[PDB]
């Protein structure tokens, strides 16, 4: 059954209006890049003929997904884009009309036999922006990225999950380039650099884990000590 | 035209797309969304067929009326699409579902005689006279004879850059909604541009402002007038309107209302409350036109700055890099970029307040002025630099093949070559902790915390949880 949209009180601008639209049309995507294989010429007519039976994505994971073209199995990751990407659309040609952003790419990066290869993968020209510069510490970093790794709705990890668990949180998943070629390397070239916002979620997760243990304890303490030990 | 006017549902500020309060993680990961946490794992992706969009639809309409609803704003037909690629990693303002943009491709007349009228594949084409003032005002130009592309808005106004799409790229859509559960689109890119630094055409405003806080306000103006308009009493209870401020209390609710409401004690509309006519109804679709699209988006932008402002604030434990983002603040910036704009101040153009990191962009930081003879020596080498640097930026982004026009197109950033990873102190964080436990003996661990931000986050809960005084 179509599940209408409820919507909540003192959230909105167009309360009380009459031309208000019920059950609106909501729209997300991606980029999507496949190999210059012989299947991407496959791909191009597939498009250019509408017969789009030959081409079909099994979404694994969070942030790991299989594209299958022409029976071909590809290993994909889904990347981060250091830019934001508004996608239009015109009939006229000049007035453009924004319909939503895209800040992410589905990468195919290798063809695969099984489909639990692709957590063994790892990303071309992708880094972990929570570790980068902090590598000497990347040991603390890393089993807390392990305990904070949650499935679908924070749902518990499957039992493949936990299998390459150690692949699956530990990855980068920060895409380099932009897709245009003047935003090549743009991230470390022509951006000043700020603090991330996946690596200020992952700071706050931190901060939080270390208080819920202060609460959970009867007597703590805290002390600002030099390096040694 | 230049004028801009935007789709319906846009104008209609429909809901979710148009908000008064977005949650803080679209704040902390703005316009950024994460596709892969909206999709149940073991999906089955098959792509449906592109609605085909008659020409004749569109043909001699207007915005508003070739996009009345959402489902004409769909990435599931056949029309175009653009895909606009922001070289900044914070640009000033962006716009929301529904807006509309202008692709302006700017010619300037050679000459008094000039008669050319030249068209470019997409956007408009729009003829600059010679005497003509610049559309980037000062800090950039149209050559005579030449056309300038720019992405033109109420909000900013920016030069884009066309460039090809990787034979390898495509765009993978996710559509749901108007009775239709979720289905998915694989298109071509029609069109790719690298949009350029922004320039604000309007500032974006503070915390404090006056503009802001007044918000509040005409959303009840709003809703009042709604509300009359239904049921043309003239007098209504405060009842139905409370619904609409969950927050606010009986006390709140009643003080906002006066100030466009006045309460009847006697007679047949005793209990109830009349508008004073020294305010003016609205019919309803008149009434939309008391909070623009493009307000909104300027206030998410600045709610994008205050978050980013406290997310520092906790976990940034670099006391220089701290300070350059307090200085970087977007009200600020775009208010003194506006004052240059009118000659009111200079910007330094360049150094850390640079958003590139390289000098092929524009700083907006404040500097000081500007004597007689030596204020126009140091006007000149700023009007220079300007130009200098205006070049640089279109340069940089008119390049096609990354290898051979970029000098190294795999170096690194000041930046993001030299970071800080540790504290003034260079000390680390040492917990002890007591925990009684395991039906039995108090347990003791000690942990020690190398990551200087978590160190930040965690002394200032505590500094700030030390407080239960007062
Ligand atoms: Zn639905």
């Amino acid at each position: 059954l179509r599940l209408k949209p409820i919507r909540i009180p003192g959230e909105a601008y167009d309360s009380e209006a009459s031309d208000i639209e019920d059950d609106p049309l909501i729209e997300s995507g991606v980029i999507l890049r496949i190999l210059p294989d012989i299947q991407l010429e496959f791909v191009k007519n597939s498009l250019e003929s509408g017969d789009y039976s030959g081409i079909s994505i099994k979404w694994k994971n969070e942030r790991h997904a299989v594209v299958t073209i022409n029976d071909v199995m590809y290993g994909a990751i889904l990347v981060d884009l250091p830019t934001v990407i508004e996608v239009n659309k015109s009939v006229d040609r000049k007035n453009l009309l924004k319909t939503f952003d895209v800040s992410q790419m589905l990468l195919c990066i290798r063809p695969i036999q099984e489909e639990e290869e692709v957590y063994a993968l790892e990303a071309p020209d992708t880094e972990d922006l929570v570790v980068k510069h902090f590598e000497g510490i990347e040991d603390e970093i890393w089993e807390n990225k392990e305990t904070f790794l949650k499935g679908y709705n924070g749902a518990p990890l499957s039992d493949m999950e936990a299998k390459h668990l150690k692949e699956i949180a530990l990855k980068g998943y920060d895409y380099k380039h932009g897709i245009s070629p003047p935003l090549y390397n743009v991230r470390n070239r022509r951006f000043r650099r700020k603090m991330d916002p996946n690596e200020i979620d992952y700071v706050e997760k931190v901060v939080d884990m270390l208080l819920k243990q202060d609460k959970q304890a009867e007597e703590v303490s805290y002390d600002l000590v030099d390096k040694s030990e | 035209n230049l004028n801009i006017q935007h789709s319906q549902p846009a104008i209609n500020l429909q809901s979710p797309f148009y908000k008064v309060a977005v949650p803080r993680y679209q704040l902390r990961h703005f316009h950024r969304e994460n596709f892969g946490s909206h999709i149940r794992p073991g999906t089955k992706i098959v792509f449906s067929k592109l609605k085909a969009r008659k020409r004749k639809r569109d043909k001699g309409k207007d915005v508003k009326e070739s996009f009345s609803t959402s489902q004409d704003l769909t990435i599931g037909d056949t029309a175009p699409v653009y895909l606009m690629e922001y070289s900044e990693q914070t640009p000033v303002a962006l716009s929301k579902f529904g807006m509309a943009n202008k692709l302006i491709n700017y010619y300037r007349k050679a000459n008094e005689q000039d008669t050319l009228r030249p068209k470019l594949p997409v956007g408009e084409t729009h003829v600059l006279g010679v005497q003509d003032k610049s559309p980037f005002w000062n800090f950039g130009f149209v050559e005579p004879g030449h056309i300038v592309p720019t992405l033109y808005n109420n909000m900013i106004r920016a030069p884009v850059f066309k460039h090809d799409i990787s034979g390898t790229d495509f765009l993978l859509t996710k559509s749901s909604g108007f009775g239709i559960s979720n289905r998915f689109y694989l298109r071509n890119i029609n069109h790719l541009f690298t949009v350029g630094q922004t320039f604000p055409v309007e500032e974006i405003p503070g915390p404090n402002s006056r503009k802001v806080t007044s918000m509040k306000a005409t959303r009840l103006k709003m809703i009042i007038y709604r509300i009359l308009n239904h049921n043309h009493s003239k007098a209504i209870s405060i009842d139905p309107i409370a619904k609409h401020f969950p927050d606010q209390d009986y006390g709140q609710n009643r003080q906002k209302v006066k100030e466009f409401m006045k309460y009847q004690r006697d007679g047949p509309e005793k209990g109830l409350w009349r508008l004073k006519d020294d305010e003016k109804l609205l019919d309803n679709e008149a009434v939309k036109s008391l909070i623009t699209p493009e307000q909104i988006s300027q206030v998410e932008s600045m709610s994008q700055g205050l978050q980013f402002q406290e997310d520092n604030e906790a976990y940034n434990f670099d006391s220089k890099l701290k300070s350059l983002e307090e200085n970087l603040l977007p009200w600020n910036i775009t208010k003194n970029f506006i004052n240059s704009t009118q000659m009111r101040a200079m910007i330094q153009i360049h150094g850390v307040g640079d958003p590139t990191g390289c000098g092929e962009g524009f700083s907006f930081l404040k500097t000081s002025m500007k004597h007689s003879y030596n204020v126009a020596q140091q006007q000149k080498a700023y009007d220079e630099e300007i130009a200098k640097t205006w070049y640089t930026h279109t340069k940089s982004l008119s390049i096609s093949n990354p290898f051979e026009e970029m000098t190294n197109p795999d170096e690194i950033n000041q930046t993001n070559k030299h970071v800080k990873t540790d504290r003034d102190d260079k000390k680390i964080l040492k917990i002890v902790r007591k925990k009684r436990d395991e039906n039995g003996i108090i347990q003791r661990q000690t942990i020690f915390i190398r990551d200087p931000r978590v160190i930040q986050g965690y002394i200032k809960i505590k500094e700030q949880d030390k407080e239960d005084v007062n």
